Parts: structure tokens; C-alpha cells; sequence
RNA sequence: AAUUAUUAUUAUAAAUAUUAUUUUAAAAAUAUAAAAAUAUUGUUAAUAAAAUUAUCAAGUUUCAAAAGCGUUUAUUAAAUGCGUCGGUCUAAGUAUUAUAUUUAAGAUUAUUCUUGUAUAUAGAUUUUUAUUUUAAUUUUAUUAGUAGCAUAGUAAUUUAUUAACUGAUUAUUAAAGCGUUCCAUAGAAAAUUUUAAAAUUAUAAC
């Protein structure tokens, strides 16, 4: 739904800093890096790269898929593999999105999961997972 | 193209009363180029403008993006 | 006529339009539905307009494919909206010199125009006409009434 | 109904109308007689019917030669769908000597989306000939086989395949 | 006084003045009223005379290239009824060498003329000088192999061929 | 009734073969190989008509002249038979 | 034969009612600037 | 195989994980019917490449 | 050449006039001369096609259509000739829904734009050039002072370096009246209504053009009727009675006693003159029923001038 | 396409025809969007 | 299009895939017709523009009435359209022009006379007819006339048919056609003559 509504600005409000009772802060801290959720974020981001197992099993790959937020463009997934799982081989990533998963639970409601990017890494040297039975 | 608040960069995501015709006009009908091919929106599942990553830089012809 | 075989539709369908996006655009502002207040007319397309054509007053060849078919000959001449105007600054040109500036310059602008008009009038019906042309009209004999051309047939030269 | 206008090219077959004519096929073979056989139906396309009233203002004569087409490097430069005052040929150029190049409008990569998938279809049939002409060619190669196994195993068993009777109805060459 | 003198123009097609203004004066014999009158051609002309086939002598009109044999359809073969000059059937082309060779586009409605052995577009080989189509541009609509050039020319009995009824 | 590549040959059709009629694979014998044939024209049918003679849709004006070139003037050959054995 | 039956004009008269946001930008004094005096 | 508009069966398409049965992908059940984007893109689409001018 | 205008005559019927001399369409559109514009149809303000208000002189007929058709052949005029800068006619243009006639004219200066033909001018000859007359040469323009009683002079300026409004239509001419005036000539317009023109005014020489406009042009064929296109002109009297007073009647009724169009075009009545200029002498009501000829022969003043109107 | 319903009045007398005019009632409860502007 | 329905959604391109949804032992009607001697309109309000065909799917002719070829919700002397003509317009468009209409092109001609609207008008009404609008009741001259012509009628004569409520011809006072009349007239709707496959009567014939 693109049409903004009002509480949702209020909302937000209230958590950036305490609205009715905290006076905000001044337009300049705003518009800055320093202003605590783009601080918050330049230095404690929130991001889940989850891993599919399903193709990194077993089976040895050179294309091991991932899931990551919808807002994670391609050349941030390199620069979150690099720096954060020391991954440094990423020549090509290949990028869908992927509707949440959908579902009736027993009671009846359509309880649809977050959508997510299926964003299909491909390292140089294949990689593997082994699991003994 | 939603951007960034520091990003001095501007993007055509709005959310005016006066521009919603045309954010729609987006995400559902998708756009139909004079040269053949669907841009945008081509298929079933209705982009999310206001998921998308932030627009990084205008196109270049030589390269892709300055 | 009696049958209508409603297989000439079908063909080549339309748009969806989506009329709810205005229908709802009305709402989401104070605005009802635009009352004739406008109720419109067709506007004009870049197509049809030919820029380039010796009317246009030459300093709208974008402002104008729109305006109309009749206004857009009108449509005045302005500025590049970046000229200044003419500034009484000091820069001469870099050779005219001093003795020409003192005397020009002692010349006001319409002491200058008017010495100008004269000149020009006299640069043409001088070599330029009298090389070949004639610009001045002849009595009975065929000798030339006035001395200098009439104002108009220089004004439009 | 889809303005042309939408279109990439405006549609081939153009449907209009007449309650009392039923006939989907423009008649075709006729626009083109008119227009190859009388010069003005068409209009001249400015530059290559310019470059006269600029040929005769600064040279006195008629030009009395071929005009070359492909307009002059400048010329058409404030318009922008000239498409009609041209022919359907590109906007001419810059004012340059760079050589010449497309400039890309939307029409143009779309007649490159065209002789791309003319050559997809042209191939896409090329080559099921080419593997239809294995199947079959391999086919009766070994039908052959067959009729040479079949050749060889009716002859110790002596199955005549020719009815209940000998040869001797045979060499009759009647009937029986 | 019948009286809805005007009509529909409910005969035509109806008529023994129209039954000659149908046919078609292909290069039979088929002497006249006798050649196909609704589509205007009779399908499959026989030609068990001449056995039209694609020469080994063959090559490009418009190019040159020597085309292959007769394995494919990349061709357009254009019998000229009897031709003989541009072959020793009629004039041949690539598909992709069929546009004009002057102003190098498609070849409108695909009437060309063949200029000094270099197949020109008719309005350009004409003189006139509207030098750019809408649809497709550098290629021809033109059928493959004939196809399309099966609606006219040498149907089955092209001559006297008498020998039929004769002794 | 059916060419080649450079030659002819004659067959009558079939409702079961169908299919194959427009253009066919067999033996060019003015070769050695299998070919890919045509179907120059009709020939006749397969079986009859109902209430119809034994030539109900007649051969052709066309595939006769080719028959009447074909055993028509053998007069080059009566010799070496003439329909004996 | 109208079109558009689907989804998308079932969602687009539904999540057009919601309210847009509401901002009293009051008149701009244009020809008067006021800060200039 | 091409980016082609087609008519699939709905079974055809697979059902979402019943009780009875896995989620059976319109892929693992039918694996030489999955579109190869790769053949499309090399013979039907128009590259960037090929009219890059400038 | 024969006659430098013919009744080209195609079909027996359909006349239209082809001149020998006529630049051929290649030579005809011109870049920085040619002018494209949707004309409004009949549409005014609101869409709704509709004439004009009462009174007004701003046309927008209700029956107009297709006024300007996009690859029609369009180049705009000067109607501004230069005073006495010698001509030269590089070829002579006929655009069939535009009836006029223009041609090319050099003009000395280089100025590759001068339109307007006048009658019995020849292609590649040198026009604005006075012999030892005054100015009288067939294309030059004259000034009206130039000009003596009774010879013939087209597109008149009504006021003086306004461009030149009467007598733009082909074959057409202002005939000079010798008036009584102290600085004014009256011309008789050919609307035999006579104006007192300023005699600084500048007209040209002659008449206009393609004579043989005035009949002889007649198309009868549904493909050529689109020199002029404009929309169908309905019977008043089979309009829906609910709609127009003039309307069903179970036959061909008349029609009513006083007509009408939508307000009232009454057949002599409706008579639109609002305004009369200080320049106007005689209105084309003055002079309908007298002659061509009578109007040539007094002296016009402004005591001719009728004090009530 | 639009109406105004009100008929364009005179470039002089910019409104004729309140709705009052006619003895209306569009109270905001009864018609809904009723209560006029003169007001 | 209420559907997994009549249903190639024709923007394109291409041309040999052995791509793959249709119950079943009967005669009536009926949808329907392969086949087949005579007869050729006697059927009927009226035969003839009436599916496909390898037996290759086409009636010819005369007369009378009838324009343009476009365009229409009960589909045409409907309404368009060119020309001529009437009126209007020289401070928004070129008065051999564009508005606003009436007609209809082509070819002959376009008659007699005015009580009202309009114009002009003079404080207004009331008065008032250069042109225009509408009118002519004995306008009725030209012209065609039993005609889409208020009844009278199947008009009276002539043909034509074995039989002429047909149709055409002559003239001719037509209940009150009439100069925008009349002629000329092509595919239409009639009337003949004539030929002819639809299973037209006869006639029933899977
Ligand atoms: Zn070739
Ligand atoms: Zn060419
Ligand atoms: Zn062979």
C-alpha cells in the first residue's frame, strides 16, 4: 500500500525518540550519521542472511544459495560475506525475490511469512557440507 | 528508485496523494517500452517499491552506473 | 441488421485504466470531481509542433508546442532567463580605445541610436544600394524624389 | 483498443470498419501501386526534397541531379519524432563527423529485438528437418535391417510368404 | 415499379460477364474460362513436361554466394514462369539477400527489378527516392523456395500438349 | 504423382497414409539414397465411391501426359516384347 | 467483456480507503515575501 | 523451455506440502520441463551488447 | 506556355486546376516555413464542439474537421513584402487545400521566403523592379500612393506595415476609387463595400492569381473532397424534434417560417455586423444591389460616409 | 467530462443559482456532503 | 464472455513432429441429405444472390422504374457528399473566402401571384413585401400523369397470357403531382422470353 498513513509516522515517532514527552532532537543531528538508528545501523546492523542447506549438502557446489533481507542489494551480500564470514571469492550473484511462504495454520488465519531474496552466490571453489549418519 | 535520506541522490518513490496514480501504474500494470520488452513489472509477483535497495547512482551509458 | 457476430471485439483489447486510482485521487485531496471549472480541452503533442519555424519568436521552441495553435506566435520574447541586463559596467572592448570611448561615450543611447539609424540608412542606398538596386521612388522625369530611403523599407531591410 | 500508438510498430493488419464489407486482409497491392507509380502521394521527406530551395537560391538552377538522402549531419536537430518530416529515417546526427550511428530510439532496438527473433524462428525449424532428417534417414536405415533379417530368416524357414500354394501358381504369371 | 431500386449489388459473381473477368491468364494453354476463378490459381501445378528442379549451377542473384542445393528452404527460388536467363531456372536469392540492393532495405510488397544483375527495389530502381519502410526493414516478407511464387506461371498443360487425346 | 530431388515416381494413397502424402521420404533410383519426395499431382483414388464407377475421380487432364510419355510412345522399344513374356 | 476481474481490482478497492497522511500547508505568500522586510 | 506465454495443468504445477505428500515442486517431478533461461536469453532476447552505441 | 492556369479535368467533372509552371511536390515543403498544429476541430473551450457566441469574430464553425491533416503540405507566408528590393521567382507552389497559389521568391536580400503570386507572373524573372513608370509592374508592391484610379492591386494592408489582410484570395482584386480624401484612397474591396485605406498602406500590384478559381474547380470524387474536409451538414429538418424546432413531421415539411441554425440564421436577417471602423464607408448592405461599375464612378469623401448605421 | 450542474454564469456575476435558491436542504446528517460554502 | 464453454486474443515471426480427449448394434419425426428416370415452375406471397464438388459450381436477353458509391437500430428515393443559389461576414484568417442554410450532381429547363415571419422603418406597437423565408386553396403555363399521388378501380383503351386484380404502350380534366420539374439510367426490385444442379407441383422415393 504506497498511500502513507498518519500513525505510522507517530509510530515511529515515539520510538526514535520518547515523542509526547521527549523533545526531538534538532533537525541537524537528524539529517546525520550520527543520528542513532542510522548510528544503529552503521555499526550494529540487522541483517539475516540465512543459508539453504538444501544445495550445499552433501552434494558439492560451486553455486551455494542464500536467503537475505528483501533490501539487500547484490554488491552488499559481497560486502557482508567479506567482512563478516571472511568470504572472498564472489565473482557472480544472481538475485530473485521470492514471495514469504503462505499457509493456513489450524485455526484458519492466512498466516503468510516475510518475503525474502533468494540470492544465488557463486564461489569460485565449490564448497561442501558433510553429515555422518 | 527509493533512495536514502542522507543520499542526496532523488528517486521517484513518492507517496504524495499526487503521485500514488502512478506508483500503482507501477507495480501493477508494470511498463510496456516502445522497443518490445516489459520493464519493471513483467510478471506475477507485484514489486515492493518501498523494499527495494536504495538507488545507488544514476545510469551511465559506457559503464552501467556512475 | 441482425446478427451481430461479437467476434470483431475481442481484438486488440484495451487498457485496463485502474479507474479507481482517480476515483480515489479525488478523495485523497479536498478537490470533488473537477467541476467544469476546467472540464478540459485536448492538449497539444510535441508531434505536431515544428520547432525550427521561422515564427516561434525564437526564444520559445519548448515553452511553445504547447500554448495552442493560436497563441504560441505571440508568445513574447523574454530573455535566456540567465541574460542580465545590459549592466553600465566599465569592461570596453579590448581595442575601441580611449579618444572613440571619450567621444562615444558622450553619446547617450538615444544619441547613439539615432546616430545609428542615420548611418544604417546611409550604409544602405549607398554601396549596398546603389551598386545595384534602386531604393527611393522617382518623379515623373524618373529622378528620386526624396534623398534617403523612407524609414519602413529600411526598418524591414 | 490499445491505441497504436502503444504498439512498438504500428500493427500490419489495420481492421476499420464498413458494417457492409467483410474482409479482414487490408487490400495491400494497391497502397503500394499508387506510391511506387506517382512520386507526390508520399510527402518528399523535407531534406532530400530540401536541399532544393538551397540549391536553387545559392546556384540559380534547378539541382538537376539526385539529392543524396540520408539527411546532412545538423540538419532536423530541434525536432524530436521527426519520423514524418523525413522519411521514417533516423534524426540525421549531431553537427559532427563522427561516424554515422543509430541513435537508439525505442524503435529502433526494437527492429534489433526483431532480426534476433527472426533468426531464432528461422533456426528453430532449420533444425528439426535436420534431426527429422535423421529420425526418417535412420528409420528406413534400419527398416532395411529389418526386411534383410526378415530377408534372411524367411528363406531356411521357407516361409514362400506368397498363400497356401507353390510355386507352381506362381510361375503362371496369371492370376492363378 | 418494384420499389427499392436502390440495392445491395445482390448478383456479381452471378454472371457470365463476371465469369470472364475471374480468371486468372497464367501461362497455361488452359485456353480461357477454364483456369481456376475463386482463388485464382489451381493448386499443385503438375509439371511432369519440365521437371522443375533447383539446378547445381545455382547461386545468389543478389550475392552471388552459391546456395545449397535443394536440402533446405534458406532460398528464395523466384521462377519466373519460364526463365532461363537469371539460371537455368529463374533468378534465386538467400533469404537474407532478397532486400534492394541500392537502398538496401526490404523489397515493398516484394516486386523488384532486377537491375544489371543486382536486384533493385522497384522505387528506388525507379528514381523515386522514399528510402526507409515501417515493418521490417532489412528483410523481405517473401515466402521460401516458391511457396510464394506458386500462385502464377506454367500450370499443367503449358502448350498445345494434344498428345493426350491424339492416338 | 510424386517427384524428388531430380526424378518421379507414381503411387496411389491411402486414407492410413495420409500423413506422408505431401511430401514423402524414399529411394531416388536417379541416386542412390533415400529422398525426400513431393507430391507433383493426384493420380487417382484409392478404392471407389459410393454409387460410383470404377474411376470416379479420374486421374487427371495432367497425370496422364505424364503416363502418355511414360508408356505412350515406346515405340522405340516394342521390340524386346510388347506385353508377352 | 469488461477486464480486470482479479486480484488487483479487489485489492485496489480496498487498500485505497486507507487515509493519506493529512498536512494543513497553508497558503504561500508569494507576490509578499515576508521575510524580506 | 523459452519465456513463452503457455497454459500449464494446475496438477502439472505441483501442490503446496499436503499431509498426504511433500511439497512436490513443478521441478523435481518434471525436471526436463524446467525453462532454461540461459538458452532463452541466447536466442530470443535482444543483449544490451549489441546495440551498445557511444 | 498555354494559359498559366488550366482546368486540368481529370474526370469529366472533376476540375481541378493544374498550372504549368506548378513546382512539383518535392520542391514544395520547406523546413523553417512549414507549420504543424491540431486546429481544434470545431471543439471550443470545454470540448463540446459549438460555434461561436453571437457576437464574436473568432471562428470555430461547428462544421470543421480534420483543418489541419498532418503530412498535408503546409508552408506559411509572408503576406509582408519588402517596398522595392527586387524579386525573383524560384518556382511557383499550388497546395490544394490552402487554393492559394505562392511562390518562391528570392527577393535580393537573401530571403528565400515571399509567397504570394500575383496573376500573369512567370517563373525566374526579376518582379519588385520598377520600369520608368511610377511602380507600375505587375508583382511590384506599391504603396496606395503609388497607384492611380482604376488598376487592380491584391493583398491590401488594412493598416499601414500591418500586413496585408484584404484581398488574399485567389484571382481577387481591390480596385482603386479615386476618393476626395486628403490623405486617404478608398478601395473597393471586392465585397463592393468601400474602405478608406491609408495611402501609406502598402498593396501589390495586380490581381491576385489563379483565375479560374472562381468556377472550374469542382471534385465529385470522394477521395478529392479532401481539399476540403469538414463535418456532415445535417438537414435542420429531420432533427429530432425534441432537439430542433425544424423536425419530423411524417413527410418532407418545409420547413419553419423563420430558420434557424441552433439560435437563428433567419435568411436575410441575422445580418452580424457589431462593429464599424472609422475606415469603413459604404458596407457590403450599402452597395449589394447597385453595381460593380457605379461604384467606380463617384468621388468618395467622407460626407459619403453614411452618419447612421 | 465534468459538470458543475450550475451552469457557467456570467464573467460579471460570477454565481447565480445558490442551491439555497430552490428552498435545499443538505444538512451534513441528511445528504451527506451538503453544508454550503456561503456560509 | 457466471464455466475447463462458441472461442486460433493475429503484437509478431515461421513452414515436413507419424505434439494427440469424444460413449454406442435399429425404424419415427427432425438437423439433414449421398443417390437417382421423367417433368421444368402446375408448387408458391413469390423458382433462379443462395454450402462444398476435380463431373473444377458462372444463366443469357429485352423493356419499364431508379441515384451514387459513402452511410445508418427495425436499412431505405433515410441522412451524407461536389457543383450552382441564398444569406452573413472586411478590427481574427483569404468576400472567386470562410462561416449558415435550402437543395441535390449530369442533361433540358426552371412558369403565374401574394394577406403573414424577416428586412428597411420615422418614440413602438399599427402600418409597409427589390432580394431571402414561407405561401398560391383556380397558382398550374413547361413537363411527365393511375404514378410509393387521399377515394373512385383491377382507371378506359391496346398489346402479353389458353385465362392479364399482372406489367408495358397510346392519350390525359391528375378528388388538390407540377417546375426542382423532366429526361437520360447501372450491379436493385418488378414484368416478359428463355435456359437451369439444388428432392420446385406431379413424387412418394433412409
Ligand atoms: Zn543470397
Ligand atoms: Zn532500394
Ligand atoms: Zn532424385
Amino acid at each position: 500500500n504506497p498511500i502513507a498513513g498518519k500513525i505510522g509516522l507517530v509510530n515511529r515517532k515515539a520510538e526514535e525518540w520518547g515523542w509526547p514527552h521527549q523533545r526531538p532532537p534538532p533537525t541537524g543531528l537528524r539529517r546525520s550519521p550520527e543520528y542513532f538508528p542510522f548510528f544503529f545501523s552503521r555499526y550494529f546492523p540487522d541483517v539475516e542472511v540465512r543459508l539453504v542447506l538444501d544445495s550445499v549438502l552433501n552434494n558439492e557446489t560451486t553455486r551455494p544459495i542464500f536467503h537475505i533481507p528483501q533490501d539487500m542489494s547484490k554488491q552488499e551480500l559481497v560486502n557482508y560475506l567479506k567482512n563478516i564470514y571472511n568470504i572472498d571469492n564472489v565473482v557472480r550473484i544472481r538475485v530473485r525475490n521470492m514471495r514469504g511462504r503462505r499457509f493456513k495454520n489450524e485455526v484458519g488465519e492466512i498466516k503468510s511469512l516475510p518475503d525474502y531474496k533468494v540470492a544465488v552466490v557463486e564461489l569460485d571453489s565449490p564448497v561442501s557440507i558433510v553429515f555422518k549418519q | 528508485n527509493r533512495t536514502h535520506p542522507l543520499s542526496k541522490l532523488r528517486g521517484n518513490l513518492r507517496r504524495n496523494p499526487s503521485e500514488i496514480p502512478r506508483v500503482l501504474n507501477m507495480m501493477i500494470q508494470g511498463v510496456w517500452h516502445k522497443s518490445g520488452n516489459k520493464l519493471y513489472f513483467r510478471g506475477g509477483k507485484p514489486p515492493n517499491p518501498s523494499t527495494h535497495p536504495y538507488l545507488t547512482g544514476e545510469p551511465c551509458p559506457v559503464y552501467g552506473w556512475k | 441488421k441482425s446478427q451481430h457476430k461479437n467476434v470483431l471485439r475481442k481484438g486488440r483489447p484495451h487498457m485496463q485504466k485502474y479507474k479507481e486510482l482517480n476515483r480515489w485521487q479525488r478523495e485523497a485531496q479536498g478537490i470533488t470531481k473537477w467541476e467544469q471549472g476546467h472540464s478540459h480541452r485536448p492538449q497539444p503533442y510535441v508531434e505536431r509542433f515544428n520547432p525550427e519555424g521561422a515564427g516561434l519568436t525564437r526564444g520559445t521552441s519548448a515553452y511553445a508546442w504547447k500554448w495552442w495553435h493560436t497563441q504560441y506566435p505571440w508568445l513574447p520574447n523574454v530573455a535566456p532567463a540567465d541574460y542580465v541586463p545590459p549592466s553600465p559596467r566599465g569592461i570596453r572592448p579590448a581595442a575601441w580605445d580611449d579618444e572613440f570611448a571619450d567621444v562615444v561615450l558622450s553619446m547617450s543611447d538615444e544619441e547613439i541610436q539615432s546616430y545609428l539609424l542615420d548611418k544604417l540608412t546611409e550604409v544602405i542606398f549607398a554601396e549596398t544600394q546603389r551598386d545595384g538596386y534602386e531604393l527611393r521612388r522617382l518623379d515623373f522625369e524618373g529622378k528620386p524624389l526624396t534623398e534617403l530611403p523612407e524609414r519602413r523599407i529600411i526598418e524591414n531591410f | 483498443r490499445k491505441a497504436l500508438q502503444s504498439y512498438p510498430v504500428p500493427p500490419r493488419a489495420r481492421n476499420y470498419e464498413r458494417r457492409w464489407s467483410s474482409s479482414r486482409t487490408n487490400p495491400y497491392n494497391r497502397m503500394f501501386w499508387r506510391t511506387v507509380l506517382n512520386e507526390d502521394f508520399a510527402r518528399p521527406s523535407f531534406w532530400v526534397s530540401d536541399f532544393r530551395h538551397k540549391y536553387l537560391a545559392k546556384h540559380g538552377m534547378d539541382y538537376q541531379g539526385r539529392v543524396p538522402a540520408s539527411p546532412a549531419p545538423g540538419m532536423y536537430q530541434g525536432f524530436s519524432d521527426v519520423h514524418k518530416i523525413l522519411a521514417n529515417h533516423p534524426k540525421p546526427q549531431r553537427e559532427s563527423r563522427h561516424l554515422p550511428v543509430m541513435p537508439m530510439t525505442p524503435r529502433v532496438v526494437f527492429e534489433h529485438a526483431q532480426e534476433k527473433r527472426i533468426d531464432y524462428a528461422k533456426k528453430m525449424h532449420r533444425d528439426r528437418r535436420l534431426v527429422e532428417q535423421l529420425r526418417t534417414h535412420e528409420f528406413w536405415g534400419w527398416y532395411m535391417k529389418l526386411q534383410r533379417v526378415r530377408g534372411r530368416w524367411c528363406k531356411e524357414h521357407g516361409v514362400s510368404s506368397r498363400g497356401v500354394y507353390g510355386p507352381a501358381v506362381d510361375a503362371a504369371e496369371l492370376w492363378g | 415499379h418494384g420499389k427499392p431500386a436502390s440495392g445491395h449489388k445482390v448478383r456479381t459473381q452471378h454472371s457470365r460477364r463476371w465469369w470472364m473477368q475471374s480468371k486468372a491468364h497464367h501461362l497455361t494453354a488452359v485456353p480461357h474460362e477454364e483456369a481456376r476463378s475463386r482463388p485464382h490459381f489451381p493448386a499443385y501445378t503438375e509439371d511432369v513436361d519440365q521437371p522443375m528442379v533447383v539446378p547445381d549451377g545455382v547461386c545468389c542473384f543478389n550475392c552471388d554466394k552459391p546456395i545449397d542445393g535443394d536440402d533446405i528452404n534458406s532460398y528464395v527460388w523466384v521462377p519466373s514462369g519460364n526463365a532461363r536467363v537469371p539460371t537455368t531456372q529463374g533468378y534465386f536469392f538467400h533469404v537474407k539477400c532478397f532486400k534492394c540492393w541500392n537502398c538496401k532495405y526490404r523489397i515493398i510488397h516484394n516486386q523488384f527489378y532486377s537491375k544489371d544483375s543486382r536486384a533493385w527495389c522497384l522505387s528506388c530502381a525507379l528514381g523515386r527516392d522514399i528510402r526507409v519502410p515501417t515493418r521490417r526493414w532489412h528483410t523481405s516478407y517473401v515466402n521460401t523456395h516458391r511457396t510464394g511464387s506458386r500462385l502464377t506461371g506454367q500450370f499443367f498443360p503449358r502448350h498445345r500438349h494434344q498428345m493426350e487425346f491424339l492416338f | 504423382n510424386a517427384c524428388h530431388v531430380p526424378g518421379d515416381q507414381i503411387f496411389l494413397v491411402s486414407n492410413s497414409f495420409t500423413r506422408r502424402l505431401l511430401t514423402r521420404t524414399d529411394h531416388c533410383p536417379k541416386c542412390d539414397r533415400l529422398s525426400t519426395f513431393r507430391f507433383m499431382s493426384v493420380s487417382g483414388m484409392v478404392g471407389r465411391m459410393p454409387y460410383k464407377p470404377v474411376d470416379t475421380p479420374g486421374p487427371s487432364y495432367a497425370t496422364l501426359y505424364w503416363r502418355k510419355q511414360r508408356s505412350g510412345k515406346i515405340a522405340s522399344q516394342p521390340l524386346n516384347e510388347v506385353c508377352n513374356k | 467483456f469488461k477486464q480486470g476481474q482479479g486480484m488487483f481490482s479487489h485489492q485496489l478497492k480496498r487498500i485505497l480507503n486507507k487515509k493519506s497522511l493529512h498536512k494543513y500547508n497553508w497558503d504561500p505568500l508569494h507576490m509578499y515575501d515576508p521575510r524580506k522586510l | 523451455t523459452y519465456s513463452m506465454k503457455g497454459q500449464r495443468y494446475p496438477a502439472e504445477q505441483g501442490r503446496t506440502s499436503r499431509p498426504g505428500s511433500l511439497a512436490a515442486s513443478r521441478d523435481r517431478m518434471f525436471p526436463l520441463y524446467r525453462r532454461n533461461y540461459k538458452l532463452n536469453r541466447e536466442l530470443r532476447v535482444l543483449d544490451h551488447r549489441r546495440i551498445s552505441t557511444d | 506556355v498555354r494559359s498559366p492556369d488550366h482546368g486540368y479535368s481529370q474526370h469529366i467533372l472533376q476540375k481541378d486546376i493544374w498550372s504549368p509552371f506548378q513546382v512539383g511536390a518535392n520542391m514544395m515543403s520547406y523546413t523553417p516555413l512549414y507549420y504543424d498544429w491540431k486546429g481544434f476541430s470545431s471543439r471550443d473551450y470545454f470540448g463540446h464542439r459549438s460555434g461561436t457566441n453571437p457576437g464574436s469574430k473568432v471562428l470555430l464553425g461547428h462544421y470543421r474537421r480534420d483543418e489541419v491533416r498532418s503530412w498535408g503540405y503546409r508552408i506559411m507566408v509572408n503576406h509582408k513584402p519588402q517596398k522595392r528590393i527586387p524579386k525573383w521567382l524560384a518556382c511557383v507552389v499550388h497546395i490544394p487545400r490552402k487554393k492559394t497559389f505562392l511562390g518562391f521568391f528570392l527577393y535580393a536580400n537573401g530571403a528565400y521566403v515571399a509567397e504570394l503570386l500575383t496573376y500573369k507572373q512567370l517563373p525566374r524573372i526579376i518582379y519588385n523592379k520598377a520600369f520608368q513608370g511610377c511602380l507600375p509592374t505587375i508583382g511590384q508592391t506599391v504603396s496606395l500612393t503609388e497607384v492611380t484610379y482604376g488598376k487592380e492591386i491584391h493583398s491590401v494592408e488594412m493598416y499601414p506595415g500591418h500586413g496585408g489582410v484584404i484581398c488574399r484570395a485567389s484571382g481577387t482584386a481591390a480596385v482603386v476609387l479615386r476618393g476626395s480624401e486628403p490623405n486617404l484612397v478608398p478601395l473597393l474591396l471586392p465585397s463592393k463595400e468601400v474602405r478608406l485605406f491609408d495611402n501609406m498602406c502598402h498593396a501589390v500590384f495586380g490581381r491576385r492569381a489563379g483565375v479560374m478559381y472562381n468556377k472550374q474547380r469542382n471534385f465529385s470524387k470522394r477521395s478529392v473532397e479532401e481539399n476540403m474536409p469538414h463535418r456532415p451538414k445535417v438537414h435542420s429538418k429531420t432533427k429530432r424534434v425534441s432537439s430542433h424546432p425544424a423536425g419530423g413531421g411524417n413527410g418532407g415539411s418545409p420547413n419553419l417560417l423563420t430558420p434557424l441554425d441552433w439560435r437563428i440564421h433567419p435568411r436575410n436577417c441575422v445580418k452580424t455586423k457589431y462593429w464599424l471602423s472609422g475606415y469603413i464607408l459604404r458596407g457590403r448592405q450599402y452597395n449589394r444591389n447597385q453595381t460593380v461599375a457605379d461604384l467606380k464612378s463617384k468621388t468618395y469623401s467622407w460626407a459619403n460616409r453614411d452618419p447612421v448605421y | 467530462a465534468a459538470t458543475p450542474g450550475v451552469g457557467i454564469a456570467p464573467e460579471t456575476t460570477p454565481v447565480k443559482y445558490v442551491p439555497e435558491m430552490l428552498n435545499i436542504q443538505n444538512a451534513k446528517w441528511w445528504n451527506g456532503r451538503g453544508k454550503p460554502v456561503y456560509r
